[PDB]
């Protein structure tokens, strides 16, 4: 582990091509099927697909997947979660080359396999067991009513709720992209959108509780599920129009405050997490009609996410807990700001969409009218206000002010200052 | 979850103890049955020829 | 030869579907 | 099931066995309910030549039908007048029964002009089709 | 012929219906997860390891890729 | 050359008892026999000078050869596609060294004649060859395999012509047969048998009244 | 074959709405059709020479069975179409769902139109959910 | 709110 | 264009390109073995062994009910008149 | 086998491995002796697991092979996957499978 140490110094930092000369020989020192070796197998399975010129179609990708597949059935055959560790770093292989509906099936048999990991029993004695009840004891309970089973059905642990999370991402993302890139009619037909909205946020819904049970309701990892789960209500309103969600709004603002609360008090409040889980409420309180905490709360955004940058740039990074993250533990950062945060970053300056004074039209009407991946993270920087792609991935100051004062104009505003105003 | 693991052992226990303890029974009653049966149709073959 | 060119010349919008075979030695001849 | 029992023993007798095709038949509707002729052909079949009391018991029961309403029996006269005019000809009621369906002796099928009233109109006369759906169906005319 | 985890998780197979109660700030909900509750607080509605493959399973199902 | 998937220690394997080429001595040409696969890091082997795999075990031979060399120099090339019919069309090795190495066992075996792909193949020597012909092309295989519908046919000239006659009966497209070979071996003589069975089957206007 | 006729003469009278045994040339197609067996184009009008054969403009009971008689197709048998149904019957659970019958045999078949076949969906789903008991679809081809 | 929340 | 007819049914239950794209991965046909062509797209016979062999199970038997898809409509109306 | 080597000796002690090895790896009933009689009374006294929950059939023939092989102090020229593409036998492992 100490050479698979040293691919880890390599794979982060784009010396590629010395990473494949020291994985080679890393795995001569592993005999010949010997599941142990899957971190090595994997691992150079990462640099085929990031770090070589070759797309992400090549029959290397395959070839690696089934000879490392391949082991875990020759040594510790369908009984060893490395079984799992393969099903994410095959849906990690397919998320970078897009088919978003195809990397649903991966974590799909990823949850199925890990059903057979943890077990169940069956219970066929069951009716008999109720005969021996019937008649020995005394109850009304043996007749009207089937026995229970003696020890129940089995809890959903840490690691296959965070195949839900994924699973919720691809679903999520895959109707997401459909929508910024609607120009093609024939993607995510409006059954569709209902669907596979509802079902990313019910995938949501179970990695939440699932881990409030386990680690209780309070780690980073519960608020992350919490906070997500306001996010996929807030488009699953959106996509469906359904003026009968407003219980549903009810518990995504409800999400997002206990997600907010927790936060500020595990990240502070110059961090990326912690500027929309109010953010994110802010849209959902001026869903409601609560115009002025919405307002007062994006107001704190631009506070607190204004004094993050007075930080220094090299000190602003965000790596986001993710099952990738943990499982896949050494990329480069950038590789996993894509999947909601860009998302929230379209979503926020689109959403409210007022227009149509003039500068829209005026500025339209009459200006018509005249006529005649080897991408390592910044290491080294140049200048204290450089531009760190962890700022690409909050709104900027210039566009989030933006919707502020479009809320006060429009639906804000005390019956006092807009009788001075006009 | 630690109580349903102590009484799931306690399960996988009497299921494997009752298969074992079942399996000489049920083999012999079988064969037995295999022996009634086998020689009630070599019964009934000599009916025929008779 | 060209007899035998004007044979392909005739009809054949594809060329002629063709199996071929070989006919060698066993050992260096 | 009392009348079950009372209809039996009067047509079986001391035998308690009903061997004849056309008395069972007979027993049928004389509880109410009117089998078809496969019906009792199968009926038969299965009890092989005796008919008792238990089988014929719950032969009541298993004809208990609800599909004898008006609205079913009215389609088939509605078809066949496509002006909807609620008539139709006694030729035309000759051919439903006797062809359509399945077919008819000359006997049974006289007795049903002699009580429904068909004997004295000619060949080619016009019978209003409800009478004969609210009499079959013993609704009050 | 629904089980009565799937029933008490999703009684409405195609939307939400919200059933988390995560800050803890039909009312009897809860899966077969837990046998300890004597007030609604306690109710867990955890999905259990064969719940999560059951009526997971019954999305392919409600669709049929396009009639 | 080889592909690099064969030089791989993840993708291409390496049990005891298997075949082996050896990338030395290049103009490859050596064979061996797996003993164990990672001695030391490095892979051991026996180089050599009807086993099945199944069982695996070393080749029992006194006085041996071992040797060591890294898994960039060793290739698995047996199993004790690769043109598993006699249609030797698949052809797992790119290098022509799979169609000589195949023709090989097929010398060894007596076989001979071997449809390759398109093409095919037949390497009969000089001794008795009428008597090779004669059992290939006698009035008894003949109508032979034209009886059977290809499948469990041996690949041969009758399946050869067969093919360019199926698209007679169907395709009615062009078709087209050549023999090649050196001087006077025999190449003329396997047209010619070839030749007898393009008119032989399928009655081609067996002779009819005066109406037609 | 005293069964066979009794079919001839139901189907011959059901179609028909004049009634003293004489059908117009209109349903003659489609009375064989509840038969069951296939008809070129070209029979229909063969059929008419025998209908104005005495001037009758119409079909005769005899005619009808001498004419039938010359031309008799395979008559597609009850137990056929169970089996018929069946093999499109992969889940094994005696459901025949509405959209696996739309794809497989439009790009399939000889004589085929789209909509032929999207009637025959619409009025074997009478339930509207997607799904076609063919045991009880196929007691909807023999009643009888 | 007054026959369901009854789990006392 | 023949290779929407020869391999139409399969796994699927727009674009005349587009379609047979979409053909390719539903069937687990690999990238590797697909040639850049306009028409005449050449094939290297392995993979298209691969699909003949649940193709030909994908014909199977169908005439028997195609005899009675032609002729179902009359059979039905007369059964209601049957019954 | 040992017929068969002429290069390669042997000792007692590979001969009590590979008795050892086969009556926990095979397909013989006397392997099912082994499982049934022995292996699971010893693992009582040891490490205080019953002889119910020890059972051949619920346990992987190649991932135990591969824990002797490290707790045993042995190595094999065949592997895990080895075994599994390997035929039933009533005595599957022989002496020419040792390295050292």
């Amino acid at each position: 582990d100490a050479v698979l140490d040293i691919v880890g110094g390599a794979i982060r930092f784009g010396v590629w091509k010395v990473a494949r000369y020291l994985a080679e020989r890393c795995l001569n020192f592993y005999p010949e099927s010997h599941a142990a070796a899957t971190q090595n197998r994997l691992l150079v399975f990462l640099i085929e697909l990031h770090g070589s010129g070759l797309p992400t179609s090549n029959p290397r990708l395959v070839n690696l997947i089934g000879a490392c597949g391949r082991a875990i059935k020759d040594h510790w055959e369908d009984t060893h979660p490395v079984r799992l560790d393969l099903l994410t770093y095959q849906a990690w292989h397919m998320h970078v080359s897009g088919d978003l509906s195809e990397c649903a099936w991966v974590l799909r048999s990823a949850l199925t396999v890990a059903a057979a990991m943890i077990g169940n029993r069956n219970y066929t004695d069951r009716n008999e067991v109720r005969k021996l009840l019937m008649l020995t004891s005394l109850s009304l309970k043996p007749f009207r009513q089937q026995l229970e089973a003696t020890t129940p059905r089995q809890v959903t642990n840490l690691r296959m709720a965070g195949l839900l999370r994924l699973l919720a991402r691809a679903k999520l993302l895959w109707l997401l992209d459909l929508d910024q890139k609607r120009k093609c009619p024939t993607f995510s037909s409006p059954g569709n959108r209902s669907d596979v909205a509802t079902e990313a946020c019910n995938c949501l819904q179970w990695a939440l509780d699932a881990y409030d049970f386990h680690l209780g309701s309070e780690t980073p990892l519960t608020v992350g599920t919490a906070y997500e789960l306001a996010m996929a209500i807030f488009l699953l309103r959106k996509a469906t129009r359904s003026d009968e969600a407003l219980l549903l709004v009810e518990t995504a603002a409800r999400l997002a405050e206990a997600s907010l609360r927790v936060r500020t008090q595990l990240f502070g409040r110059q961090h990326v997490t912690t500027l929309n889980t109010a953010l994110l409420l802010g849209l959902l309180l001026a869903d409601q009609g609560k115009h002025r905490r919405a307002m007062s709360l994006i107001e704190a955004v631009i506070r607190n996410s204004f004094i993050r940058s007075l930080r220094s740039p090299a000190r602003r990074r965000y790596r986001p807990e993710d099952s990738f993250s943990q499982t896949l533990w050494c990329l480069p950062d950038a590789f996993f700001y894509d999947t909601f945060h860009t998302h929230g970053r379209i979503i926020q300056p689109d959403a409210l969409h007022d227009a149509l004074l003039a500068h829209h039209k005026r500025r339209i009407e009459a200006a018509a009218m005249t006529r005649r991946e080897q991408t390592r993270d910044s290491y080294a920087f140049l200048t204290h206000q450089d531009e760190v792609p962890s700022d690409h991935l909050i709104p900027s100051i210039q566009d989030l002010e933006e919707t502020l004062i479009r809320i006060y104009i429009n639906h804000g505003i005390d019956s006092a200052l807009e009788r001075r105003l006009c | 979850q630690r109580c349903y693991a102590i009484l799931e052992e306690a399960i996988t226990q009497l299921h494997s103890c009752t298969e074992d303890k079942m399996g000489a029974v049920l083999s012999r009653q079988l064969e037995l049955q295999r022996e009634i049966d086998t020689m009630d149709w070599s019964e009934s073959f000599l009916q025929y020829l008779r | 030869q060209q007899l035998m060119n004007s044979l392909l010349l005739s009809d054949s919008p594809d060329p002629p579907e063709c199996h071929f075979i070989a006919s060698v030695n066993s050992t260096r001849i | 099931a009392l009348k079950v029992e009372s209809a039996f023993c009067e047509i079986s007798g001391a035998s308690r066995t009903i061997q004849r095709k056309e008395a069972v038949a007979n027993l049928a509707r004389y509880l109410g309910l009117a089998p078809s002729e496969q019906e009792v052909d199968t009926f038969f079949h299965r009890v092989n030549g005796r008919c008792d009391l238990a089988a014929f018991g719950r032969f009541c029961s298993l004809l208990v039908h609800d599909e004898d309403k008006a609205a079913n029996f009215r389609e088939l006269f509605l078809v066949y007048d496509k002006e909807h005019t609620g008539k139709l000809k006694k030729r035309v009621v000759k051919m439903i029964f006797c062809n359509l369906g399945e077919p008819l002796s000359a006997a049974e099928w006289r007795s049903f002009e002699g009580i429904f009233d068909l004997a004295d109109k000619k060949d080619d006369d016009l019978v209003p089709y409800e009478p004969i759906v609210r009499k079959l169906l013993d609704l009050p005319q | 012929r629904r089980g009565r985890e799937e029933r008490s998780l999703l009684p409405r197979p195609t939307q939400f219906d919200p059933v988390t109660r995560y800050p803890h700030d039909d009312e009897w909900v809860s899966s077969g997860i837990s046998r300890l509750a004597n007030c609604v607080a306690d109710l867990t509605t955890a999905p259990s390891a064969v719940g999560v493959l059951e009526m997971l399973g019954e999305q392919g199902k409600t669709g049929k890729p396009v009639a | 050359q080889v592909d690099e998937s064969l030089l791989r220690r993840s993708t291409s394997f390496l049990r005891c008892g298997g075949h082996v080429i050896l990338r030395s001595h290049v103009e490859r040409h050596r064979s061996a026999q797996v003993i164990d696969s990672n001695f030391l890091g490095r892979v051991l082997i026996q180089s050599t000078d009807f086993h099945d795999r199944f069982a695996y075990k070393p080749d029992p031979r006194a006085h041996p050869n071992l040797s060591v060399d890294a898994r960039q120099e060793v290739v698995p090339v047996g199993c004790l596609l690769e043109g598993k019919l006699g249609d030797l069309l698949y052809l797992s090795a790119s290098t022509p060294a799979a169609v000589v190495d195949t023709l090989r066992g097929r010398f060894y075996h007596d076989e001979y004649f071997t449809k390759c792909g398109n093409m095919l193949i037949s390497v009969f020597p000089p001794k008795n060859r009428e008597r090779i012909f004669d059992t290939e092309f006698s009035e008894e295989n003949r109508w032979q395999y034209y009886a059977g519908e290809i499948q469990d046919l041996r690949p041969h000239p009758f399946l050869l012509a067969r093919r360019a006659l199926e698209n007679v009966w169907l395709k009615r497209r062009n078709q087209f047969i050549l023999t090649f070979g050196e001087l006077d071996a025999a190449q003329d003589n396997i047209q010619k048998e070839l030749f007898r069975y393009i008119y032989t089957f399928a009655p081609r206007d067996g002779a009819k009244d005066q109406d037609g | 074959t005293e069964e066979q006729i009794a079919e001839f003469k139901e189907a011959f009278s059901l179609f028909d709405k004049d009634g003293d045994g004489t059908i117009t040339t209109k349903e003659l197609g489609t009375v064989m059709r509840s038969l069951g067996q296939n008809p070129t184009e070209a029979e229909l009008q063969d059929m008419i020479n025998e209908v104005d054969a005495d001037g009758n403009g119409t079909i005769d009971f005899p005619e009808f069975l001498t004419l039938m008689a010359r031309k008799m197709k395979d008559t597609d048998t009850e137990e056929e179409l169970i089996e018929a149904f069946k093999v499109f019957d992969r889940d094994g659970n005696g459901f025949i769902s509405a959209a696996e019958l739309r794809h497989v045999m439009t790009n399939l078949g000889e004589k085929l139109t789209d909509e032929e076949v999207d009637e025959m969906i619409r009025e074997a789903d009478v339930d509207g959910d997607g799904q076609i008991n063919y045991e009880e679809f196929v007691k909807m081809m023999m009643a009888k | 709110q007054e026959d369901k929340q009854r789990f006392v | 264009a023949e290779f929407l007819r020869l391999y139409a049914v399969l796994v699927v239950p727009r674009k005349p390109k587009e379609a047979v794209i979409y053909l390719l991965q539903t069937i687990k046909f690999p990238t590797s073995d697909y040639q850049l062509g306009r028409s005449l797209v050449f094939f290297r016979k392995r993979t298209f062994l691969v699909l003949e062999m649940q193709r030909a199970a994908y014909l199977r038997r169908v005439m028997p009910a195609v005899a009675t898809l032609c002729r179902a409509w009359p059979t039905f109306r007369a059964r209601l008149f049957r019954t | 086998d040992l017929m068969s080597q002429t290069f390669r000796h042997f000792s007692w002690t590979d001969i009590v491995l590979l008795n050892l090895f086969n009556l926990t790896l095979g397909d013989s009933s006397e392997s099912d002796e082994f499982w049934s009689s022995f292996l699971a009374t010893r693992c009582s006294q040891y490490f205080d697991v019953e002889a119910g929950s020890i059972a051949k059939s619920r346990i992987s023939r190649p991932a135990l092979y591969v824990a002797m092989q490290h707790h045993c102090g042995i190595s094999f020229l065949p592997d895990a996957g080895a075994l599994n593409t390997m035929r039933p036998s009533a005595h599957p492992l022989q002496p020419s499978h040792l390295r050292l």
